[PDB]
């Protein structure tokens, strides 16, 4: 999995002129029961 | 309520389009 | 004679005891002074026990302590009937003579009293209503406005057809008729009080139960003579568990917090995922500890754990005390477990904290550096801890940091040249010693 992820949306009019920060969370995935299934960038460590 | 952040629909997104407030973000 | 005498101090020790009883009343010590109450002869110091209430109500000090006192009556009056019969006599009367003498400042003191009895159930609402009646008969409004403030509340409940009818009346006054200026505002604010109904004129000892109270609802009016007993507090001469030695609530609760961790993509994620869950003040440590051990199964530091962590202090302070108490059980306690490659991930951690004042350097002036008090994992931690403070500061803006922190037992400055030349010897070791220019000049000076 990838994307059972909450997604940052900010602001979609003011986050062209600026950088706004992560203000607002999108949902990725639904879903009855509750998913909390990881995703791999927790297990790939960064290039720096 | 549709503060100029979310999704214009969620139809062609495959998302359900929920919308939260970062908790984190605050001062 | 000696019974004569027995039965005197008898009688001085029982008037000695309830006399302190009643002056110590207050609230949270009724129950235990009730208790002590009890075992002294009550039913021989029948008045005794009703004119120490009267008169430590009367006695102007008070007035702020009659719910208390009337709670202790209504305790009375739950045990012994006769108690609670014959002290709602003697207000009646108290009020009619200082009603009679027009003594303003001793009939709201009695008032007050029938009022929060009227709401603990010892006296009826025939009572209250008669004198709500001859009160209003005159003017007499300052009186009857502290009475309907406290007591309307429940009286409204109970009588509600003819309590209206007492409103509709009173109603008429300011309405229809030409008011005395400085009385008019008092009444007027009972009229507000109504509207927002009666929420400040509730609130009392509520300590029995409506079944524990014996209803012993004393139906007494105040156009009855009733008998004024003073003659029996007067002396007179009787011839008469499975042990819990495992902790899966903690490991179904330390699932839950990694699950989190691992689910997320970005620090302000996982940040807000944890505030979601809204945990409990007690549990805030642990969830501290969860993420440090998770960031030491990373193999390599990480940015993501740093705006986790900075996300979580500037949300409450608790969260910041959480920290704060993580580090000092880090350093002080979880050294002697980690291994070298888990040191670099903590130090570039903390290092990371403290060099943006999330954490103060004030919790560094835990840590000294000496022969004794100096574990040899423990001068790792501080050189992984100092590197990530030079490369995010400087070396100038860390040593005006270091110099503002007076955290001497890092740096000394003074005191056991052993030590000056232990300090000095690690610092130039970590690779900085630009630092150590204030040590030099103290060290040839023992010299």
């Amino acid at each position: 999995s990838a994307s059972h992820i909450l997604i940052p949306a900010s602001d979609l009019s003011w986050s062209k002129q600026t950088d706004t920060g992560i203000t607002h969370f999108r949902a990725g995935m639904t879903h009855e029961d509750e998913k909390l299934i990881p995703t791999i960038f927790r297990y790939i460590t960064t290039w720096e | 309520s549709y503060n100029g952040i979310g999704l214009k629909s969620a139809k062609g997104s495959s998302t359900s389009g929920h919308v939260q407030r970062s908790l984190a973000s605050n001062n | 004679d000696e019974d004569i005498k027995f039965q005197r101090e008898n009688w001085e020790m029982i008037r000695s005891h309830v006399s302190p009883i009643i002056s110590n009343l207050t609230m949270d010590n009724l129950q235990e002074s009730h208790r002590d109450l009890f075992q002294v002869n009550i039913l021989i110091g029948r008045n005794i026990i009703c004119k120490n209430v009267v008169d430590f109500t009367l006695n102007k000090q008070n007035g702020r302590l009659i719910p208390a006192l009337s709670a202790l009556i209504a305790l009375l009056n739950s045990d012994i009937p006769d108690i609670g019969e014959t002290l709602a006599k003697e207000l009646m009367l108290m009020f009619v003579q200082q009603f009679n003498r027009k003594d303003y400042v001793s009939c709201g003191n009695i008032l007050q009293c029938l009022s929060i009895l009227f709401l603990y159930d010892v006296i009826h609402e025939i009572v209250i209503l008669q004198i709500l009646l001859l009160l209003l008969e005159k003017n007499s409004l300052r009186l009857v406005i502290a009475v309907m403030k406290i007591c309307g509340w429940k009286l409204a409940l109970v009588s509600k057809k003819t309590h209206d009818m007492i409103w509709e009346k009173l109603r008429y006054i300011l309405q229809t008729q030409e008011l005395s200026s400085t009385l008019r505002e008092s009444l007027e604010t009972l009229f507000e009080i109504r509207q927002k109904d009666y929420k400040s004129g509730s609130q009392g000892l509520f300590i029995l139960d409506p079944t524990s109270y014996t209803v012993h609802t004393h139906s007494y009016i105040v156009s009855d003579e009733d008998e004024a007993n003073k003659e029996l507090g007067n002396f007179e001469k009787c011839e008469n568990q499975i042990y819990d030695m495992t902790s899966t609530n903690d490991v179904e609760f330390k699932k839950k917090i990694y699950l989190v961790l691992k689910s997320s993509l970005s620090g302000d994620e996982a940040a807000h995922k944890l505030l979601k869950l809204k945990i409990a003040n007690n549990l805030k440590k642990s969830v501290v500890d969860i993420i440090i051990k998770s960031s030491l199964q990373e193999s390599t530091f990480s940015k993501f754990y740093s705006i986790l962590s900075e996300r979580m202090i500037t949300f409450h302070r608790s969260w910041q005390t959480a920290y704060n108490e993580t580090f000092e059980q880090n350093y002080t306690q979880d050294i002697e477990d980690y291994e070298t490659d888990q040191l670099r991930i903590l130090g570039k951690f903390w290092g990371h904290l403290i060099s943006y004042e999330f954490l103060p350097m004030d919790c560094l002036k835990i840590i000294k550096l000496t022969e004794e008090e100096s574990c040899p994992q423990g001068r790792i931690f501080i050189k992984f801890l100092f590197q990530e403070l030079v490369n995010e500061l400087g070396l100038d803006e860390l040593q005006l940091r270091l110099n503002s922190s007076k955290l001497d037992g890092m740096f000394p400055l003074e005191g056991d040249a052993e030590h000056i030349r232990y300090s000095i010897n690690f610092f130039t070791a970590i690779g900085l010693g630009l630092l150590t220019e204030d040590m030099r000049s103290r060290l040839t000076i023992i010299q």
